[PDB]
RNA sequence: UUGACCUCAAAUCAGGUAGGACUACGCGCUGAACAAUAAGCGCAGGAAAAGAAAAUAACCAUGAUUCCCUCAGUAACGGAGUGAAGCGGGAAAAGCUCAAAUUUGAAAUCUGGCAACAUUUCUUUUGUUGUCCGAGUUGUAAUUUCAA
RNA sequence: AUUGGAUAUGCCAUAUAAAGCGCUUUCGAAGAGUCGAGUUGUUUGCAGCUCUAAAUGGGUGGUAUCAUCUAA
RNA sequence: AGAGCAUAGCUGUUGGGACCCGAAAGAUGGUGAGAACCAUCUAGUAGCUGGUUC
RNA sequence: GAAUCAUCGAAUCUUUGAACGCACUGCGCCUUAAGGCAUGCCUGUUUGAGUGUCAU
């Protein structure tokens, strides 16, 4: 018959289950034509006057005063880490080719 | 689709192209008036992710508000006082100088027959819309007022409830 | 600022004339849905069975069962509920099948063409 | 008291009177016709779902219910099949025997093919053979518009029928 | 005054049920019934039990 | 010279809409004395607001919002005082729409004029069909919303 | 006299169409002057100001790696 | 080898305007022309004054 | 068909007042006593202008 029974207990025997992936955990993957497009636009675009500035720093080493500016511009720390690994990536791109 | 490098574009806020392009735009936006209608989103992106549509009885609206509450819910008041048959949908952020933010309204005619045979827009035509950004009904205006989910985020408590057997 | 009770009888009333009014509308149906059997989710509770929101997808898989005609004959779905043991899957897809044991649906109009 | 209700009665006008209050009143069922036909009126939703031999509710009820007189493992579960459950009074079985007569009368579900697909799938098959549905699929200039082999399929069996 | 004084009192369900038990039982007394102010002179009985 | 487009205009052009009043109960921007109160200002409806988790938790896990009871006068803050929330029990339960991927073998989309045909709480209200113009490719439909 | 939802029965039905559930040697886009950092007020929220992001990233919790969520 | 829980009454006590009455605050919003006047917060008050019923 | 009657779907509803041709009853304008003549904004229509860009 149809009917809960909303009292206590239903059986201490337990057995895990395997539960796959929910599509929204699947967020910040990065997609092949997303990072096609965001190296487009970082090309089109310029650079800002700080960026500009972090990479004149790096060409001429001082990676600590680069990291320092980055830093103080961004905020944390590990906003300043990956720009350093994004403008040195330009650097190395650019001086490959001039 | 182009609209993914327009808003990949338009997070390198001062790169070269839209350092320039922001300075170009701020000196023409100050020549037109405070409030002055915008024959085009200058964000086509933007504007269509908020809810604009090219279509008849969308409208959108640019305004200047002096920098030094809320300046985004500043400009939608003022500019849905300024057209006051229609109904505010949202705002965004368009450009700022040392003096001024420059931000576009998207507004929606309540009765025009496009927006009313519209299902998708059908909501914004009922009275109960009238002046959202005057109750704070917007996306700023929930966000001013601290209207979120979470821990983040009186009445009931100054009053002293007596039930009938107590 | 004092808040009264005084509309307590009134209120029951006015509640209970819902559920009738509720009921001519939806004569031969229940005037609840069926909610699914969970456990609540602390220590202090959790050997407690109580009421949930919806069944979870992989229930209504098991049980035979599509989300798009489950809201159609009472069953609410909950997709953010899961199942992380076999017990509660076990529990909730035999209160899903005594509910289809027990449900008389009454046929609809279709409309056929004359042509192909 | 108030400067309207005061201006109201000073007016020689009537009251707009409306007679609206009648408690206890419970409301008319529409909708089903069997269960209106059974339907006490003066008995409450609960009383009246109980005789009717129906549920009203799937889930368990929040307070004690009327007592009127002194009464005197997952693999059976996941397969097993309940074969449905008796009908306990008349009402259900009429509201049972009434879905199953109309299903049988709105039982049609096999639809004849239209001029335009008897000639396609026509065409299809005097050239193709009658077995080899992929092959059928795969031509491009007598399967213009490119339909499947299921639908390919589908339409010979309409065909047939 | 005020609206919400104490109208409605509380009591103890047993002590309802030992009132309405001790009140019935008072029923079947005709003394009781007499010094009450019914006018069961002539009843042929207490307790009155008639046909269903 | 003409035309396309853009821009600025104008019109007693056609068709619409806003204001003011009431505000017990909504929601905002404010704001004293002594309370996140009064007052001031703005904006609504028959309810408003909120709302389908960038939510809890640490369990055998729960599952939009709202309201009631409880948690609890507890934790915490700061001794006084201020004072919640998760769980739990109830009332009611309903879920969804877009932006972001080429319809590209066919802008499939929409307003308006005009002309017929209906329809009405209604000669007062609503549409449908046809045609022309306009909107729209700087994107209108179908399709998709992460539960996928 | 008005109208509700249904039922039954005709007449039309632009179905060369549109859906749910199987399967995958093929794919799977996710909201920026925003998050956030610093500094001033109001009250963690909100706001101003200076700066200003990311893609298994980001938010919030338990760890003091795991869990949960998917904002603008 | 548990004595408590619930309700009611009484008494005391702590808060609410808190037995009644008696001094002007101050603030907010207006009217008239510095000062004046009006209405609400606000039952903001009197360590006290007077009174407080068979 | 009475009614200092009830119901109530049709008509009428002076000057004002958000108050709307300008002052605030005068003073006006245009069109045919009547119709009208407020402001902002939205969709469309029509008539124009531009050293705007292009095609011939």
């Amino acid at each position: 018959a149809p009917g809960l029974v909303v009292g206590l207990n239903k059986g201490k025997t337990l057995t895990k289950r395997q539960l796959p992936e929910r599509p929204s955990r699947r967020k910040g993957h990065l997609s092949k034509r997303t990072a096609f497009v965001r190296s487009i636009v970082r090309e089109v675009a310029g650079f800002a006057p700080y960026e500009r500035r972090v990479m004149e720093l790096i060409r001429n080493s001082q990676d600590k005063r680069a990291r320092k500016l980055a830093k103080k511009r961004l905020g944390t720390l590990k906003r300043a880490k990956g720009k350093i690994e994004e403008l040195t990536s330009v650097i190395q791109s650019s001086r490959l080719a001039h | 689709g182009a609209y993914k490098y327009l808003e990949e574009l338009a997070k390198k806020k001062q790169s070269d192209v839209n350092l320039f392009l922001s300075r170009v735009r701020a000196w023409e936006y100050r020549q037109m008036n405070v409030i002055h209608r915008a024959s085009r989103p200058s964000r086509p992106d933007k504007a269509r992710r908020l809810g604009y549509k090219a279509k008849q009885g969308y409208v959108i609206y640019r305004i200047r508000v002096r920098r030094g509450r809320s300046a985004r819910c500043t400009a939608e008041e003022r500019v849905g006082r300024y057209c006051s048959n229609l109904r505010v949908l949202n705002s965004y952020w368009v450009n700022q100088d040392a003096t001024y933010k420059f931000f576009e309204v998207i507004l929606v005619d309540p009765s025009h027959k496009a927006i009313r045979r519209d299902p998708r827009i059908n909501w914004i035509v009922n009275p109960v819309h009238k002046h959202r950004e005057s109750r704070g009904l917007t996306s700023i205006g929930k966000k001013s007022r601290g209207i979120g989910k979470g821990h983040r985020f009186w009445l009931r408590h100054n009053t002293l409830s007596l039930r009938r057997y107590r | 600022y004092v808040k009264t009770w005084f509309n307590q009888p009134g209120r029951k009333l006015r509640r209970r004339q819902a559920r009738q009014t509720k009921a001519a509308k939806i004569a031969p149906r229940p005037v609840e849905a069926i909610r699914p059997a969970v456990k609540p989710p602390t220590i202090r509770y959790n050997m407690k069975v109580r009421a949930g929101r919806g069944f979870t997808l992989e229930e209504l898989k098991a049980a035979g069962v599509s989300r798009r005609v489950a809201s159609t004959i009472g069953i609410p779905v909950d997709h953010r509920r899961r199942n992380r043991s076999e017990e509660s899957l076990q529990r909730n897809v035999e209160r899903i099948k005594v509910y289809l044991a027990h449900l008389i649906v009454f046929p609809r109009k279709a409309g056929q063409p004359k042509k192909g | 008291a108030n400067p309207r209700q005061r201006n109201k009665q000073r007016s020689g006008k009537p009251r707009l009177t409306r007679r609206n209050a009648n408690k206890k009143a419970k409301a008319k069922i529409y909708g089903n016709f069997v269960i209106q036909q059974n339907w006490d009126k003066h008995a409450t939703l609960r009383q009246n779902y109980a005789r009717l031999g129906l549920l009203a509710t799937p889930n368990y009820v929040t307070g004690g219910v009327e007592k009127l007189y002194p009464d005197p493992t997952l693999d059976d579960v996941l397969d097993k099949e309940i074969s449905i459950a008796p009908a306990k009074t008349e009402v259900v079985r009429q509201l049972e025997e009434e879905a199953v007569k109309k299903a049988a009368r709105q039982s049609n579900k096999m639809l004849p093919l239209s001029a335009f697909e008897h000639a396609y799938i026509q065409r299809l098959i005097n050239k193709y053979g009658t077995e080899d549905f992929e092959s059928m699929a795969k031509d491009v200039k007598l399967n213009s518009k490119l339909f499947n082999g299921s639908k390919l399929k589908n339409l010979y069996i309409r065909m047939k029928a | 005054t005020k609206t919400w004084r104490k109208w409605h009192v509380k009591v103890n369900q047993n002590e309802k049920r030992y009132a309405i038990a001790s009140a019935v039982a008072a029923s079947g007394v005709p003394s009781l019934l007499l010094a009450r102010g019914h006018r069961i002179e002539e009843i042929p009985e207490v307790p009155l039990v008639v046909d269903d």
